[PDB]
RNA sequence: UUUAUGUUUU
RNA sequence: CGCGGGGUGGAGCAGCCCGGUAGCUCGUCGGGCUCAUAACCCGAAGGUCGUCGGUUCAAAUCCGGCCCCCGCAACCA
RNA sequence: CCUACGGGCAGGCGCCGAGGGUAGGGCCCGUGACUGGGGCGAAGUCGUAACAAGGUAGCUGUACCGGAAGGUGCGGCUGGAUC
RNA sequence: UGAAAUGCGCAGAUACCGGGAGGAACGCCGAUGGCGAAGGCAGCCACCUGGUCCACCCGUGACGCUGAGGCGCGAAAGCGUGG
RNA sequence: CACCUCGAUGUCGGCUCGUCGCAUCCUGGGGCUGAAGAAGGUCCCAAGGGUUGGGCUGUUCGCCCAUUAAAGCGGCACGCG
RNA sequence: UGCGAAUGCCGGCAUGAGUAACGAUAAAGAGGGUGAGAAUCCCUCUCGCCGUAAGCCCAAGGGUUCCUACGCAAUGGUCGUCAGCGUAGGGUUAGGCGGGACCUAAGGUGAAGCCGAAAGGCGUAGCCGAAGGGCAGCCGGUUAAUAUUCCGGCCCUUCCCGCAGGUGCGAUGGGGGGACGCUCUAGGCUAGGGGGACCGGAGCCAUGGACGAGCCCGGCCAGAAGCGCAGGGUGGGAGGUAGGCAAAUCCGCCUCCCAACAAGCUCUGCGUGGUGGGGAAGCCCGUACGGGUGACAACCCCCCGAAGCCAGGGAGCCAAGAAAAGCCUCUAAGCACAACCUGCGGGAACCCGUACCGCAAACCGACACAGGUGGGCGGGUGCAAGAGCACUCAGGCGCGCGGGAGAACCCUCGCCAAGGAACUCUGCAAGUUGGCCCCGUAACUUCGGGAGAAGGGGUGCUCCCUGGGGUGAUGAGCCCCGGGGAGCCGCAGUGAACAGGCUCUGGCGACUGUUUACCAAAAACACAGCUCUCUGCGAACUCGUAAGAGGAGGUAUAGGGAGCGACGCUUGCCCGGUGCCGGAAGGUCAAGGGGAGGGGUGCAAGCCCCGAACCGAAGCCCCGGUGAACGGCGGCCGUAACUAUAACGGUCCUAAGGUAGCGAAAUUCCUUGUCGGGUAAGUUCCGACCUGCACGAAAAGCGUAACGACCGGAGCGCUGUCUCGGCGAGGGACCCGGUGAAAUUGAACUGGCCGUGAAGAUGCGGCCUACCCGUGGCAGGACGAAAAGACCCCGUGGAGCUUUACUGC
RNA sequence: GGCGAGCUAGCCCUGGCCAGGGUGAAGCUGGGGUGAGACCCAGUGGAGGCCCGAACCGGUGGGGGAUGCAAACCCCUCGGA
RNA sequence: CGUGGUUCGUGGAGCCAUGGGGGAAUCUGGGCGGACCACCGCCUAAGGCUAAGUACUCCGGGUGACCGAUAGCGCACCAGU
């Protein structure tokens, strides 16, 4: 039956993407937090083109 | 008149529809003057500020002329009478001799191919607009300006109207469709006649769906809710109200007056 | 401007 | 037997708190008006206050028991 | 089978057919817990509507109301007494 | 009103004057009168329109009377929708 | 009453499957009778076996229909999820 | 700083156990091959399964899974030589397909501007934003693997430059246009399909017959200009002009004059078209596939025929159906040895995607998971139609453990003597019915319905006669609708598959619809419709501190709130209390005004404090109104010439004492009320009565046709529900081979009875019984497992909710 | 103080989808009817939160599954269409 | 007048700050010494800057009656994997 994950690449960037993080100060802080922990990825990896 | 239907389904049985014979050729409306696009949203920014709305037929906006003084002395011929989905009234398309085109909310009796005009000049026959000061006491008139130059506001609804009761100073006294007696500035335009298509009040939606078409989504009673949702929520086994009948937000909905007490407006009124 | 009523049969 | 109210001329109600005398409408009896009855008018009679005990100087009245009456309660199980 | 055999008969099949069965209707009669009013039956109860102007003139179609008669509104008739 | 009481009124009533709003009905004329098939119809004006009478003796030539059904009208109350 | 059980002893009725007690419903044996016979009443012995099918209600139970030799009462965590 | 317990924490290893399982009951068998090893890999043949798919093509999402070589430790539920797995190498080619150097939608963002303690929130233009608009590629061939991408053929787009011809050229600005709904549709076509006695073709004559107008296979695809058949779109002049925020010669409006017709001018679709290209069966090869030939293949007639195209076609309807650019036109600056337009020619054309999976072993579900996932194609025959159903093409599959056995038991199926609901809470379940044609059809009704009512008959095949319709001709064929007659066969003709059981009678809800994703689909919500109430427009109301926004680009026939809930007939009395509404008085009432009068301190001028009259809002008090506002709508006693009963009366209270209509009811406690009906028998059901514990009128009262997977009662039909079981089938269970879990588990050498014990003992006492160990089975016990009882209490634990609790905002 | 509407609810913009049967409203045309009408009858027409029924959307009853194929599935049946 | 700050929770409540209202003076001016008054004293508001002593440890170094791979940072090992 239809589950929770229904991946759509456009959603993912537009929602959790790098640029979307930088508008909201809440988001700029996530980046800050993630960067300070030294996460290898500050933002969900997405793809194609 | 009105359209009835043989009961060939339930609800086709009670259904009543508008009599469209009044409508001069129509089917497509008139671009140029109107339509614009209608942004069809049910909420303010983000959020629902009026309940039970949405859905219902896509609708083009005919942009209508509420300041007639715009062209004084220029006459115009009534080209058509059309169906406008955005109001109870019907709109008249009128061709000015300028070759300018405007829609007017169509008064009762105004018929295609008759000359119409606006100004202090202004014959007092139907479909014509004048400042109130020059309309003769006792004449029934529609599409009034509430303040001069601000545009028609009062009696625009299907088959509505206002009577001119008297005159005081630069103000004249109208009895509005509500029955309120109000002073309105003399310089305010208005247009002789009543609004027309007054049979409007007698159509019968007939069924759940017809109410949907009009963009009207089901309305649910507090009584049917839980107490989290409403003063009337809870208990069940149904219940009387158990308090003065209230709105979702808690104010009394039977009798409680609303109009702001101290209002500059307050000084120009006089009735119910 | 205070009244209602009169047992059955000859 | 849980909680509350009650028992007063023939009927229906007061009077009980706070003590001391029992009052109202109807009904009853006697007399009037009427040809007569009722209405109407003038007079009169009639209650130990459910009951036993207690309290007091005195108990319908304050107190306790028993007998009846009305109302409410009997939920989670 | 009989022949007087291009036949008749027995026999076979078929139509229709009394009726029987199944199904659904229409009319009439009887009957039924209960219920409605009606007629009739010397001396039971409540009132007094009508007959005299009936003590609110009566009656009337309708509507509403009321233990009951009745009452009241609207209009109508005189089959209403009274100067 | 029989007499009263309810009601209303010192929060300024009733009585009086001026202004406005709204609905209904049309005093005198008006008659014991007129019109209408009936129910019914009454301020004034205009439009549309029915019946009816009189004068003339001109035209049709019995084309008439009534009238089961049918159809239409039909006071008051009453009902539906809007006012 | 509040003793084991609230870090769980699933709770009515039915169904299936029984098993046991006897204070016996039937059948077997008896005494007494207000036991003529037949048929009962009443007590004693006796638990081997037997102890019906329906209508009503979730019902147990009752009531009712039709039968029967009889349509027994109980216990078994109101036996048995 | 010493561990045995904390359902402790981390780890390791046990127990159950060689136990359950190995993931759809579509299904397999054999021969050959490879190899150390083969049920499992390859190949052949036979068998079975999908086929509106389980085939094919898109889009998502995935991201090497693609092709090949070499591999088998692990992954694969077994095996593996195989693989979507390991290693390695290769593989994705575009001016025309998609997307971007185009447009705009919601929304987003946001010069101006507005607002906000900061962060930030708004917001006209503009900008971003697409599966919408716009825009030029068709057929075939090639690779192990890409192809509208390479190739071949045929065909087009834009940009730059240049010639020639033409024209007032010129835009982000004006105007046109783009440009739009739903249902139903016409004519002509195309895709697609069927038939052919015609054309082409390897071959074939068995097994009794057939050398035949036999069987079998195939009889196309694309294509500029021109042409033809369809169809779309469009009037042409002139004059006036004050409108289209400048200007227009354009558009608009007014008046004349021509056409009125597609005539014309166009633009599409289809046909034809130079030419190019394809091209079966079968047989021969080799697979791991593809290749030779069949061929110089043929390449045509007829029919059926779209939901597709002509497309902006038409008709009807109401709920009244995007934008912007491209495009055309108009003019403005400007510029007019510019420019733009048309034709020809040359040159110039960039970035990204392109493998493979894609109803699934490659996506979402921890899995090679019986689930989920949008668009297109989806052949043939028959059955009324159809995408339904059965079989079947193409194509794809037999689902990654097997072999046996033939027990109980389970699951899923088939049949059943007599009976036929006796089963049970209940006909739950399963039976019955079942498609089409015709006959036929009641109460009631809102006249539509109720209706598929009910209940019947027909249904195949054969020969003969025969009526219409479509194409063709006014004809033959071929399609399509039928009609009549005479026969044939079986148990049976919608011969298999798909395909209502029906009636009567209550309750609730009018109806279609909505809901507790994952125990409730309902009598609950919603619903048209009725009432009340608010709201004069910068409306009320809602969201927001605000700006702002919704309401609404609406205006009282509108909008918010509330109840009620189609419709029918109705909806009574009480305004004392509460709420709301009205009330220019009066009472109270805060700050403030006001200061009679008092106090501190100074020698004093003073400074500084209290502070009575009095004047001061709303609110409350107070007076009124209000019920489709919250709400409420009595008690005792008596009375009739039989008795009963009480139309009648008395009295007490109230704001008023429940009207109509209903009533043992979705309400009735007593209760299985009483009576009637149904039944052999009826705690339910139906009709009555009324003694209504404790109906009653918009938290509506009482009815109502129709409707209902709602809930109740009854009958017919028919049944394995049952008396009451039986047999049978298949998937399991069982035995063998392969792989191999789980909760649970103080340790165990773990019996019955009568006792005892913390009151229910394998574990204590007495006695009884009992050789050791298993396997298939049933569930009485281990107060069996699971979940630190949801009930209950307790905690001065918590949370949601209410209000005339307190206190605040 | 942040993160979430890739599930789910509502709404907004933009596209798409609904085999095939059945019933046969209005309106039209004609006929009758009338003073004129209402109206009646035919034929045509093709309306509907109309009917049957696939796709599609559901989730009614039952059976199965319950360390499942599945942390909601499967079969039969059933509602809309 | 309304609040904050101080130990000061309205308290006899000054001091410093200030949202609102009113609203001066320039040495004989002004604030303060805890309501107010007198006296006696202190200090000069409504402009600004100012090292050092102080805080911290991403970083380097030295020490340890600090751990020694279930310890010690989450990470001694290609771990914010
Ligand atoms: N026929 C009488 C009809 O009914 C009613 O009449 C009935 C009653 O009203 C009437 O009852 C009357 C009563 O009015 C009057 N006030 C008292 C009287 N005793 C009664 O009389 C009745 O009762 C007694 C029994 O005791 C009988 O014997 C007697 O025959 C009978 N009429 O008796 C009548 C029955 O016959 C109407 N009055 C009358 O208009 C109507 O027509
Ligand atoms: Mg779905
Ligand atoms: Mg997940
Ligand atoms: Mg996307
Ligand atoms: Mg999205
Ligand atoms: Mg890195
Ligand atoms: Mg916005
Ligand atoms: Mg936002
Ligand atoms: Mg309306
Ligand atoms: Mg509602
Ligand atoms: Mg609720
Ligand atoms: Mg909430
Ligand atoms: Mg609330
Ligand atoms: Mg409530
Ligand atoms: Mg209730
Ligand atoms: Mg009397
Ligand atoms: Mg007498
Ligand atoms: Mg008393
Ligand atoms: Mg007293
Ligand atoms: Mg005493
Ligand atoms: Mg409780
Ligand atoms: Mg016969
Ligand atoms: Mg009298
Ligand atoms: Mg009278
Ligand atoms: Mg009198
Ligand atoms: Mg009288
Ligand atoms: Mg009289
Ligand atoms: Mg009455
Ligand atoms: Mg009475
Ligand atoms: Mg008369
Ligand atoms: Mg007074
Ligand atoms: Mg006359
Ligand atoms: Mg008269
Ligand atoms: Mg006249
Ligand atoms: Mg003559
Ligand atoms: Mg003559
Ligand atoms: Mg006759
Ligand atoms: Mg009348
Ligand atoms: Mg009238
Ligand atoms: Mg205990
Ligand atoms: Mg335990
Ligand atoms: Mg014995
Ligand atoms: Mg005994
Ligand atoms: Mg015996
Ligand atoms: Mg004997
Ligand atoms: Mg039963
Ligand atoms: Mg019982
Ligand atoms: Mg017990
Ligand atoms: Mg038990
Ligand atoms: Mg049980
Ligand atoms: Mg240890
Ligand atoms: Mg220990
Ligand atoms: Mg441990
Ligand atoms: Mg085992
Ligand atoms: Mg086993
Ligand atoms: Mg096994
Ligand atoms: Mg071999
Ligand atoms: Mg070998
Ligand atoms: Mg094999
Ligand atoms: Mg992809
Ligand atoms: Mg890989
Ligand atoms: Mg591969
Ligand atoms: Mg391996
Ligand atoms: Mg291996
Ligand atoms: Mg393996
Ligand atoms: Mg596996
Ligand atoms: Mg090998
Ligand atoms: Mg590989
Ligand atoms: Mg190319
Ligand atoms: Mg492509
Ligand atoms: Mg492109
Ligand atoms: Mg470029
Ligand atoms: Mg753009
Ligand atoms: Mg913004
Ligand atoms: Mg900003
Ligand atoms: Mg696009
Ligand atoms: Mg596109
Ligand atoms: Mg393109
Ligand atoms: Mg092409
Ligand atoms: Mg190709
Ligand atoms: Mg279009
Ligand atoms: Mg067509
Ligand atoms: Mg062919
Ligand atoms: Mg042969
Ligand atoms: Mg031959
Ligand atoms: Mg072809
Ligand atoms: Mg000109
Ligand atoms: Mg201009
Ligand atoms: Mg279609
Ligand atoms: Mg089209
Ligand atoms: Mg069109
Ligand atoms: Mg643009
Ligand atoms: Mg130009
Ligand atoms: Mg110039
Ligand atoms: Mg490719
Ligand atoms: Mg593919
Ligand atoms: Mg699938
Ligand atoms: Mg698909
Ligand atoms: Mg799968
Ligand atoms: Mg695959
Ligand atoms: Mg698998
Ligand atoms: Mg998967
Ligand atoms: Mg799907
Ligand atoms: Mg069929
Ligand atoms: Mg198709
Ligand atoms: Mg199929
Ligand atoms: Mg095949
Ligand atoms: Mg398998
Ligand atoms: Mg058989
Ligand atoms: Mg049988
Ligand atoms: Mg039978
Ligand atoms: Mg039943
Ligand atoms: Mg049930
Ligand atoms: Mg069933
Ligand atoms: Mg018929
Ligand atoms: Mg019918
Ligand atoms: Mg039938
Ligand atoms: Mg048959
Ligand atoms: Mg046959
Ligand atoms: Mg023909
Ligand atoms: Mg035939
Ligand atoms: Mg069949
Ligand atoms: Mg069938
Ligand atoms: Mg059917
Ligand atoms: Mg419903
Ligand atoms: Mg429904
Ligand atoms: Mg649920
Ligand atoms: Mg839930
Ligand atoms: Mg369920
Ligand atoms: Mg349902
Ligand atoms: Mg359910
Ligand atoms: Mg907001
Ligand atoms: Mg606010
Ligand atoms: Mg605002
Ligand atoms: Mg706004
Ligand atoms: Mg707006
Ligand atoms: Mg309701
Ligand atoms: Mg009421
Ligand atoms: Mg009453
Ligand atoms: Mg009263
Ligand atoms: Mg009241
Ligand atoms: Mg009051
Ligand atoms: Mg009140
Ligand atoms: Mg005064
Ligand atoms: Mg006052
Ligand atoms: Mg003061
Ligand atoms: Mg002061
Ligand atoms: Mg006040
Ligand atoms: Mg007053
Ligand atoms: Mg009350
Ligand atoms: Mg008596
Ligand atoms: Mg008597
Ligand atoms: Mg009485
Ligand atoms: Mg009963
Ligand atoms: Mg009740
Ligand atoms: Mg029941
Ligand atoms: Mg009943
Ligand atoms: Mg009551
Ligand atoms: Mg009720
Ligand atoms: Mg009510
Ligand atoms: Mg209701
Ligand atoms: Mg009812
Ligand atoms: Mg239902
Ligand atoms: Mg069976
Ligand atoms: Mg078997
Ligand atoms: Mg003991
Ligand atoms: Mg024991
Ligand atoms: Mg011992
Ligand atoms: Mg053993
Ligand atoms: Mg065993
Ligand atoms: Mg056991
Ligand atoms: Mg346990
Ligand atoms: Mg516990
Ligand atoms: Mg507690
Ligand atoms: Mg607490
Ligand atoms: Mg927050
Ligand atoms: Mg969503
Ligand atoms: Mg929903
Ligand atoms: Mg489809
Ligand atoms: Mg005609
Ligand atoms: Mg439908
Ligand atoms: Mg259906
Ligand atoms: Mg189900
Ligand atoms: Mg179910
Ligand atoms: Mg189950
Ligand atoms: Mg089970
Ligand atoms: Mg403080
Ligand atoms: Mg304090
Ligand atoms: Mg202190
Ligand atoms: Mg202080
Ligand atoms: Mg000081
Ligand atoms: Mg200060
Ligand atoms: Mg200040
Ligand atoms: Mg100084
Ligand atoms: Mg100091
Ligand atoms: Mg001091
Ligand atoms: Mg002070
Ligand atoms: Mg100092
Ligand atoms: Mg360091
Ligand atoms: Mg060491
Ligand atoms: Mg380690
Ligand atoms: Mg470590
Ligand atoms: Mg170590
Ligand atoms: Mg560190
Ligand atoms: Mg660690
Ligand atoms: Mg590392």
């Amino acid at each position: 039956m239809k589950r929770t994950w229904q991946p759509n690449r456009r959603k993912r960037a537009k929602t959790h993407g790098f640029r979307a993080r930088m508008r909201t100060p809440g988001g700029r802080k996530v980046l800050k937090r993630r960067r300070q922990k030294g996460r290898w990825r500050l933002t969900p990896a997405v793809r194609k083109r | 008149a009105v359209k009835k239907f043989k009961p060939y389904t339930p609800s086709r049985r009670f259904m009543t529809v508008a009599d469209f014979s009044e409508i001069t050729k129509t089917e497509p409306e008139k671009s140029l003057v109107k339509p614009l696009k209608k942004t069809g949203g049910r909420n303010n920014q983000g959020r629902i500020t009026v309940r039970f709305r949405g859905g219902g037929h896509k609708r083009l906006y005919r942009i209508i002329d509420f300041k007639r003084w715009d062209k004084v002395g220029i006459p115009a011929k009534v080209a058509a009478i059309e169906y406008d989905p955005n109001r109870s009234a019907r709109i008249a398309l009128l061709h000015y001799v300028d070759g300018e085109k405007r829609y007017i909310i169509a008064p009762d009796g105004l018929q295609v191919g008759q000359q119409v005009v606006a100004g202090p000049d202004a014959p007092i026959q139907v479909g014509n607009a004048l400042p109130l000061r020059f309309i003769p006491v006792g004449t029934v008139v529609h599409a009034v300006e509430l303040e001069p130059k601000k545009g028609a506001k009062l009696a625009r609804a299907a088959g509505t109207s206002a009577q001119i009761q008297g005159r005081e100073g630069d103000y004249v006294i109208l009895r509005l469709p509500s029955g309120e007696l109000r002073k309105v500035h003399g310089e305010c335009y208005a247009t002789v006649g009543a609004v027309g298509n007054a049979d409007h009040k007698n159509i019968v939606l007939g069924k759940a769906g017809r109410s949907r078409w009009l963009g009207r989504r089901p309305h649910v009673r507090g009584a049917a809710m839980n107490p989290v949702d409403h003063p009337h929520g809870g208990g069940e086994g149904r219940a009387p109200r158990g308090r003065p009948p209230a709105s979702p937000w808690g104010w009394q909905t039977k009798g409680l007056k609303t109009r702001k007490r101290r209002k500059p407006s307050s000084r120009f009124i006089i009735a119910r």
